[PDB]
Protein backbone atom coordinates (compact mmCIF):
# COMPACT_ATOMS: atom_id res chain seq x y z
CA UNK A 1 0.00 0.00 0.00
CA UNK A 2 0.90 3.49 -0.43
CA UNK A 3 -0.15 7.05 0.85
CA UNK A 4 0.62 10.71 0.72
CA UNK A 5 1.48 12.98 4.11
CA UNK A 6 0.77 16.38 3.47
CA UNK A 7 1.61 18.95 6.03
CA UNK A 8 -0.23 22.33 6.12
CA UNK A 9 -0.98 24.90 8.39
CA UNK A 10 0.57 23.93 11.21
CA UNK A 11 -1.10 20.36 10.43
CA UNK A 12 -0.12 16.91 8.69
CA UNK A 13 -2.80 15.05 7.18
CA UNK A 14 -3.28 11.75 5.68
CA UNK A 15 -4.49 12.00 1.71
CA UNK A 16 -6.22 8.51 1.91
CA UNK A 17 -7.66 9.66 5.24
CA UNK A 18 -8.84 13.29 4.75
CA UNK A 19 -11.03 11.51 1.73
CA UNK A 20 -12.15 8.00 2.28
CA UNK A 21 -12.35 7.51 -1.52
CA UNK A 22 -9.70 8.44 -2.81
CA UNK A 23 -6.76 5.89 -2.69
CA UNK A 24 -3.20 6.65 -3.55
CA UNK A 25 -1.75 4.07 -6.40
CA UNK A 26 1.70 5.50 -7.20
CA UNK A 27 3.99 7.89 -6.04
CA UNK A 28 7.27 9.20 -8.53
CA UNK A 29 9.29 12.21 -9.02
CA UNK A 30 10.81 13.92 -12.34
CA UNK A 31 14.73 14.18 -12.50
CA UNK A 32 17.27 17.58 -11.33
CA UNK A 33 16.76 19.83 -14.04
CA UNK A 34 19.84 20.92 -14.77
CA UNK A 35 19.19 24.47 -16.40
CA UNK A 36 22.89 25.24 -18.24
CA UNK A 37 23.37 28.72 -20.72
CA UNK A 38 26.02 28.13 -23.29
CA UNK A 39 27.78 30.58 -25.08
CA UNK A 40 29.45 29.84 -28.80
CA UNK A 41 33.29 31.25 -29.66
CA UNK A 42 33.48 31.54 -33.55
CA UNK A 43 36.03 30.15 -34.99
CA UNK A 44 35.85 27.86 -31.93
CA UNK A 45 34.03 24.34 -31.63
CA UNK A 46 31.64 23.29 -29.16
CA UNK A 47 30.00 25.72 -26.11
CA UNK A 48 31.40 27.16 -23.17
CA UNK A 49 29.13 26.38 -20.32
CA UNK A 50 28.11 29.21 -17.45
CA UNK A 51 27.11 28.21 -13.96
CA UNK A 52 24.74 25.19 -14.02
CA UNK A 53 21.32 25.69 -11.96
CA UNK A 54 18.48 23.44 -10.71
CA UNK A 55 15.06 24.44 -12.14
CA UNK A 56 12.17 23.30 -9.99
CA UNK A 57 10.78 19.84 -10.64
CA UNK A 58 7.59 17.65 -10.66
CA UNK A 59 6.48 14.92 -7.69
CA UNK A 60 3.92 13.10 -9.13
CA UNK A 61 1.35 10.90 -7.83
CA UNK A 62 -1.32 9.10 -9.70
CA UNK A 63 -4.29 8.18 -8.02
CA UNK A 64 -8.55 6.80 -7.97
CA UNK A 65 -11.37 8.36 -6.52
CA UNK A 66 -14.10 5.63 -6.05
CA UNK A 67 -17.24 7.80 -4.55
CA UNK A 68 -20.50 5.81 -2.90
CA UNK A 69 -22.58 7.69 -5.51
CA UNK A 70 -22.48 10.83 -8.37
CA UNK A 71 -23.34 13.08 -5.39
CA UNK A 72 -20.81 11.78 -3.16
CA UNK A 73 -18.56 12.36 -6.55
CA UNK A 74 -19.20 15.81 -6.63
CA UNK A 75 -18.89 16.67 -2.79
CA UNK A 76 -15.33 14.95 -3.23
CA UNK A 77 -14.37 16.43 -6.26
CA UNK A 78 -14.84 20.14 -4.27
CA UNK A 79 -13.40 18.77 -1.52
CA UNK A 80 -9.97 17.81 -3.04
CA UNK A 81 -9.93 21.18 -5.21
CA UNK A 82 -10.42 23.05 -1.90
CA UNK A 83 -8.08 21.30 0.18
CA UNK A 84 -5.56 20.94 -2.34
CA UNK A 85 -5.25 24.53 -4.13
CA UNK A 86 -4.24 26.68 -0.94
CA UNK A 87 -2.39 30.42 -1.74
CA UNK A 88 0.51 29.23 0.44
CA UNK A 89 2.97 26.09 -0.62
CA UNK A 90 3.45 22.97 1.86
CA UNK A 91 5.41 19.81 2.54
CA UNK A 92 4.21 16.49 1.27
CA UNK A 93 6.07 13.15 1.28
CA UNK A 94 5.30 9.58 1.16
CA UNK A 95 5.54 6.18 2.98
CA UNK A 96 8.10 5.08 0.62
CA UNK A 97 10.75 7.66 1.72
CA UNK A 98 9.22 9.10 5.10
CA UNK A 99 12.84 10.76 6.12
CA UNK A 100 12.74 13.19 3.62
CA UNK A 101 9.72 16.02 2.38
CA UNK A 102 8.96 18.55 -0.19
CA UNK A 103 7.92 21.97 0.29
CA UNK A 104 5.59 22.29 -2.91
CA UNK A 105 2.84 23.77 -4.52
CA UNK A 106 -0.10 22.19 -6.08
CA UNK A 107 0.01 21.72 -9.95
CA UNK A 108 -3.52 22.15 -12.00
CA UNK A 109 -4.95 18.42 -12.48
CA UNK A 110 -7.61 16.94 -14.08
CA UNK A 111 -10.11 14.09 -13.47
CA UNK A 112 -10.70 11.63 -15.05
CA UNK A 113 -14.19 10.33 -14.88
CA UNK A 114 -14.48 6.49 -15.95
CA UNK A 115 -17.55 5.61 -14.53
CA UNK A 116 -20.40 7.41 -12.40
CA UNK A 117 -18.49 7.00 -9.18
CA UNK A 118 -14.93 6.56 -10.12
CA UNK A 119 -12.18 8.99 -11.30
CA UNK A 120 -9.06 8.56 -12.21
CA UNK A 121 -6.41 11.69 -11.53
CA UNK A 122 -2.67 12.67 -11.19
CA UNK A 123 -1.69 15.13 -8.94
CA UNK A 124 1.23 17.16 -9.67
CA UNK A 125 3.29 19.28 -7.25
CA UNK A 126 5.85 21.68 -8.36
CA UNK A 127 9.01 21.85 -5.84
CA UNK A 128 10.13 25.23 -6.67
CA UNK A 129 12.99 24.82 -4.64
CA UNK A 130 14.94 22.78 -6.95
CA UNK A 131 15.95 20.18 -3.56
CA UNK A 132 14.46 18.34 -1.59
CA UNK A 133 15.15 18.30 2.22
CA UNK A 134 14.65 16.29 5.64
CA UNK A 135 11.79 16.33 7.72
CA UNK A 136 13.39 18.88 10.24
CA UNK A 137 16.43 20.69 10.78
CA UNK A 138 20.03 19.23 12.03
CA UNK A 139 18.88 20.21 15.59
CA UNK A 140 15.51 18.94 15.50
CA UNK A 141 15.10 15.26 17.29
CA UNK A 142 12.52 14.13 14.18
CA UNK A 143 15.03 14.33 11.78
CA UNK A 144 17.19 11.91 13.16
CA UNK A 145 14.02 9.33 14.32
CA UNK A 146 12.19 8.68 11.34
CA UNK A 147 14.59 7.33 8.72
CA UNK A 148 17.63 8.24 6.64
CA UNK A 149 19.40 6.18 4.07
CA UNK A 150 22.63 7.33 2.55
CA UNK A 151 25.24 5.19 0.53
CA UNK A 152 23.55 2.15 2.30
CA UNK A 153 23.51 2.82 5.86
CA UNK A 154 20.61 4.50 8.10
CA UNK A 155 21.91 7.93 10.05
CA UNK A 156 19.36 7.69 12.35
CA UNK A 157 21.27 5.23 14.28
CA UNK A 158 24.78 6.93 13.81
CA UNK A 159 26.17 8.38 17.34
CA UNK A 160 28.43 10.28 16.47
CA UNK A 161 26.47 13.26 14.48
CA UNK A 162 26.40 15.88 16.87
CA UNK A 163 25.73 19.42 16.44
CA UNK A 164 26.03 21.30 19.65
CA UNK A 165 29.73 22.00 20.34
CA UNK A 166 31.76 22.68 23.87
CA UNK A 167 35.50 22.69 22.34
CA UNK A 168 37.44 25.19 19.99
CA UNK A 169 38.05 22.81 17.23
CA UNK A 170 35.76 20.11 16.03
CA UNK A 171 33.88 18.67 12.75
CA UNK A 172 30.49 18.98 11.57
CA UNK A 173 28.56 16.47 9.43
CA UNK A 174 26.54 17.75 6.29
CA UNK A 175 24.31 14.57 5.36
CA UNK A 176 22.62 16.71 2.76
CA UNK A 177 23.66 15.77 -1.57
CA UNK A 178 25.06 19.26 -1.75
CA UNK A 179 27.07 21.94 -0.36
CA UNK A 180 24.85 24.68 2.14
CA UNK A 181 25.08 28.07 1.48
CA UNK A 182 23.22 31.27 2.95
CA UNK A 183 24.02 32.84 -0.27
CA UNK A 184 21.69 30.56 -2.52
CA UNK A 185 18.82 31.29 0.14
CA UNK A 186 19.53 28.16 1.83
CA UNK A 187 18.72 28.22 5.92
CA UNK A 188 21.63 27.86 8.14
CA UNK A 189 21.81 28.77 11.91
CA UNK A 190 24.64 29.18 13.66
CA UNK A 191 23.89 30.27 17.27
CA UNK A 192 27.35 31.14 19.49
CA UNK A 193 28.24 32.03 23.33
CA UNK A 194 31.71 32.35 24.48
CA UNK A 195 33.75 35.77 26.06
CA UNK A 196 36.34 37.30 23.76
CA UNK A 197 36.83 38.02 20.01
CA UNK A 198 35.54 35.24 17.98
CA UNK A 199 36.77 33.83 14.79
CA UNK A 200 35.78 30.95 13.08
CA UNK A 201 37.32 29.20 10.69
CA UNK A 202 35.69 26.62 7.94
CA UNK A 203 39.25 24.62 7.03
CA UNK A 204 37.25 22.33 4.52
CA UNK A 205 35.88 25.26 2.89
CA UNK A 206 39.02 27.53 4.25
CA UNK A 207 35.86 29.66 4.95
CA UNK A 208 36.31 32.77 7.72
CA UNK A 209 33.96 35.12 9.68
CA UNK A 210 35.53 37.04 12.63
CA UNK A 211 33.57 39.44 14.82
CA UNK A 212 35.80 42.63 16.09
CA UNK A 213 34.08 43.44 19.35
CA UNK A 214 34.92 41.58 22.50
CA UNK A 215 31.83 38.98 23.68
CA UNK A 216 30.62 38.00 26.92
CA UNK A 217 29.08 34.38 27.84
CA UNK A 218 25.35 36.35 28.62
CA UNK A 219 25.43 37.78 24.88
CA UNK A 220 24.22 35.62 22.02
CA UNK A 221 25.93 35.76 18.25
CA UNK A 222 23.76 34.41 15.41
CA UNK A 223 24.48 33.78 12.10
CA UNK A 224 21.21 33.68 10.28
CA UNK A 225 21.34 33.19 6.28
CA UNK A 226 23.61 36.35 5.45
CA UNK A 227 22.70 38.44 8.37
CA UNK A 228 25.14 38.38 11.45
CA UNK A 229 23.38 39.29 15.06
CA UNK A 230 24.20 40.20 18.57
CA UNK A 231 20.94 39.91 21.29
CA UNK A 232 18.61 40.20 17.97
CA UNK A 233 20.76 43.17 16.67
CA UNK A 234 22.26 43.64 13.40
CA UNK A 235 26.45 44.34 13.88
CA UNK A 236 27.39 43.44 10.50
CA UNK A 237 29.49 47.01 10.14
CA UNK A 238 31.96 45.44 12.95
CA UNK A 239 32.42 42.03 11.10
CA UNK A 240 33.99 41.42 8.24
CA UNK A 241 30.94 39.99 5.94
CA UNK A 242 31.77 36.57 6.18
CA UNK A 243 29.84 33.90 5.36
CA UNK A 244 30.18 30.30 6.48
CA UNK A 245 28.99 27.21 4.14
CA UNK A 246 29.25 23.44 4.80
CA UNK A 247 30.02 21.38 2.36
CA UNK A 248 29.16 17.68 1.90
CA UNK A 249 30.19 15.46 4.54
CA UNK A 250 32.50 16.47 6.87
CA UNK A 251 33.77 19.86 7.69
CA UNK A 252 36.30 21.02 9.89
CA UNK A 253 35.66 23.77 12.39
CA UNK A 254 38.41 25.64 14.38
CA UNK A 255 37.51 28.54 17.05
CA UNK A 256 40.06 30.97 18.00
CA UNK A 257 39.99 34.54 19.94
CA UNK A 258 37.33 33.15 22.60
CA UNK A 259 37.02 30.49 25.21
CA UNK A 260 34.41 28.85 26.99
CA UNK A 261 32.80 28.72 23.43
CA UNK A 262 29.17 26.86 22.88
CA UNK A 263 28.54 26.56 19.38
CA UNK A 264 25.14 25.00 18.05
CA UNK A 265 24.51 24.37 14.20
CA UNK A 266 20.79 24.52 13.06
CA UNK A 267 19.96 23.80 9.04
CA UNK A 268 18.19 21.39 7.16
CA UNK A 269 19.70 18.72 4.76
CA UNK A 270 19.63 19.34 0.93
CA UNK A 271 18.91 16.44 -1.27
CA UNK A 272 19.29 16.75 -5.05
CA UNK B 1 7.85 76.01 3.03
CA UNK B 2 10.81 75.15 3.28
CA UNK B 3 13.95 74.22 5.92
CA UNK B 4 17.26 73.82 5.54
CA UNK B 5 19.46 70.69 7.82
CA UNK B 6 22.94 70.91 7.33
CA UNK B 7 26.31 73.34 6.88
CA UNK B 8 26.54 75.23 3.64
CA UNK B 9 29.28 77.64 2.06
CA UNK B 10 29.09 81.29 0.88
CA UNK B 11 28.38 81.74 -3.03
CA UNK B 12 28.81 84.96 -4.71
CA UNK B 13 26.35 85.44 -7.75
CA UNK B 14 24.99 87.88 -10.00
CA UNK B 15 21.56 89.81 -10.51
CA UNK B 16 19.84 87.30 -8.43
CA UNK B 17 15.95 86.83 -9.45
CA UNK B 18 13.79 86.66 -12.16
CA UNK B 19 13.45 83.41 -12.02
CA UNK B 20 10.44 81.15 -10.95
CA UNK B 21 11.01 79.08 -8.12
CA UNK B 22 11.57 75.64 -9.54
CA UNK B 23 15.20 77.17 -11.20
CA UNK B 24 16.05 78.93 -8.38
CA UNK B 25 15.68 75.91 -6.19
CA UNK B 26 18.13 74.28 -9.05
CA UNK B 27 20.33 77.12 -8.62
CA UNK B 28 20.73 76.08 -4.74
CA UNK B 29 20.83 72.53 -5.35
CA UNK B 30 23.73 73.15 -8.03
CA UNK B 31 25.81 75.76 -6.05
CA UNK B 32 25.64 75.04 -2.56
CA UNK B 33 25.60 71.24 -2.94
CA UNK B 34 22.37 70.58 -1.56
CA UNK B 35 20.07 67.76 -1.68
CA UNK B 36 16.26 68.16 -1.94
CA UNK B 37 13.51 66.23 -0.13
CA UNK B 38 9.82 66.79 -0.47
CA UNK B 39 7.38 66.28 2.09
CA UNK B 40 4.43 66.83 0.21
CA UNK B 41 4.73 70.52 0.02
CA UNK B 42 7.32 71.79 2.56
CA UNK B 43 11.10 71.26 0.52
CA UNK B 44 13.82 69.88 3.03
CA UNK B 45 17.03 70.69 1.59
CA UNK B 46 20.52 68.62 3.49
CA UNK B 47 23.74 68.09 2.60
CA UNK B 48 25.67 65.28 2.12
CA UNK B 49 26.71 64.71 5.71
CA UNK B 50 23.20 64.77 6.86
CA UNK B 51 21.09 62.98 3.67
CA UNK B 52 22.65 59.68 3.34
CA UNK B 53 22.01 57.54 6.57
CA UNK B 54 23.78 54.30 7.11
CA UNK B 55 21.91 50.93 7.22
CA UNK B 56 22.79 47.25 7.91
CA UNK B 57 20.75 46.41 4.83
CA UNK B 58 23.55 44.78 1.93
CA UNK B 59 23.40 43.96 -1.70
CA UNK B 60 24.76 40.46 -1.93
CA UNK B 61 25.89 38.73 -5.26
CA UNK B 62 23.32 35.17 -5.80
CA UNK B 63 21.22 36.43 -2.56
CA UNK B 64 18.93 39.71 -4.17
CA UNK B 65 20.95 40.47 -6.66
CA UNK B 66 20.46 39.66 -10.56
CA UNK B 67 22.06 41.80 -12.87
CA UNK B 68 24.52 44.22 -12.00
CA UNK B 69 25.88 46.41 -14.67
CA UNK B 70 29.79 49.19 -14.46
CA UNK B 71 29.50 51.87 -16.71
CA UNK B 72 32.93 53.00 -17.17
CA UNK B 73 34.25 55.97 -19.40
CA UNK B 74 37.74 57.93 -19.38
CA UNK B 75 37.21 60.14 -22.52
CA UNK B 76 37.49 63.05 -20.07
CA UNK B 77 40.17 61.83 -17.74
CA UNK B 78 42.47 65.19 -17.30
CA UNK B 79 45.37 65.16 -14.58
CA UNK B 80 46.11 68.93 -15.84
CA UNK B 81 44.95 72.43 -16.21
CA UNK B 82 45.82 76.20 -16.82
CA UNK B 83 43.36 78.96 -15.50
CA UNK B 84 43.49 82.86 -16.32
CA UNK B 85 42.39 85.24 -13.39
CA UNK B 86 41.14 88.39 -14.64
CA UNK B 87 42.16 90.97 -17.23
CA UNK B 88 44.36 93.62 -16.45
CA UNK B 89 43.99 97.27 -17.01
CA UNK B 90 46.74 97.87 -19.97
CA UNK B 91 45.89 93.95 -21.28
CA UNK B 92 47.07 95.72 -25.11
CA UNK B 93 49.89 97.01 -23.65
CA UNK B 94 50.86 93.68 -21.83
CA UNK B 95 52.22 90.61 -23.48
CA UNK B 96 51.40 86.85 -22.92
CA UNK B 97 50.17 85.89 -19.48
CA UNK B 98 51.08 89.19 -17.55
CA UNK B 99 47.88 90.12 -19.06
CA UNK B 100 46.28 88.53 -16.24
CA UNK B 101 47.41 89.11 -12.46
CA UNK B 102 46.25 85.45 -11.79
CA UNK B 103 47.58 82.59 -13.54
CA UNK B 104 48.11 79.22 -12.54
CA UNK B 105 48.48 75.68 -13.87
CA UNK B 106 47.25 73.15 -11.54
CA UNK B 107 48.41 69.44 -11.85
CA UNK B 108 46.72 66.62 -10.04
CA UNK B 109 48.70 64.11 -8.03
CA UNK B 110 46.29 61.10 -10.19
CA UNK B 111 48.89 62.07 -12.93
CA UNK B 112 51.27 59.44 -11.12
CA UNK B 113 48.90 56.84 -12.16
CA UNK B 114 47.94 58.22 -15.59
CA UNK B 115 50.37 61.57 -16.96
CA UNK B 116 49.92 64.35 -18.04
CA UNK B 117 46.80 64.83 -19.79
CA UNK B 118 45.86 68.80 -20.08
CA UNK B 119 42.58 69.91 -20.86
CA UNK B 120 41.79 73.13 -22.80
CA UNK B 121 41.96 75.95 -20.62
CA UNK B 122 39.42 77.42 -18.48
CA UNK B 123 39.45 81.25 -17.93
CA UNK B 124 37.36 83.29 -14.87
CA UNK B 125 37.38 86.84 -15.15
CA UNK B 126 36.24 87.46 -11.94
Amino acid sequence: MSDLFLELNGKVHSLSETFPGLSVQEVSRQSPQLSMETAEIAGTDGVIPGMTQFKPFIFSAKCNLQALDIPDYHLAVREIYEFLFQRDSYYIWSDQMPGIRYEVHPKPVDFSRESDRVGLLTIEFDVFKGYAESRGTSLDPMTFEVDLWQMGMNLSNRDDLFYVFRENTFRVYNAGSDRVNPLMRHELDIAMTANGTPTIHNLTTGESFEYRKELQKTDVLLLNNIYPLVNNRRVGKDTNHGIITLEKGWNDFEIKGVTDVTIAFNFPFIYR
Amino acid sequence: SYEIQGSFPLVELEDLGNKNGLELVNLCLEEFGAILFADNKKLYFYDEKSWYVRTEKQFRYLYNTEEVSVDTNTDNLKTEIKCYGKQKENADKLTGDNKYMAVVTYTSPNEAIYGKRMANAKSDDK
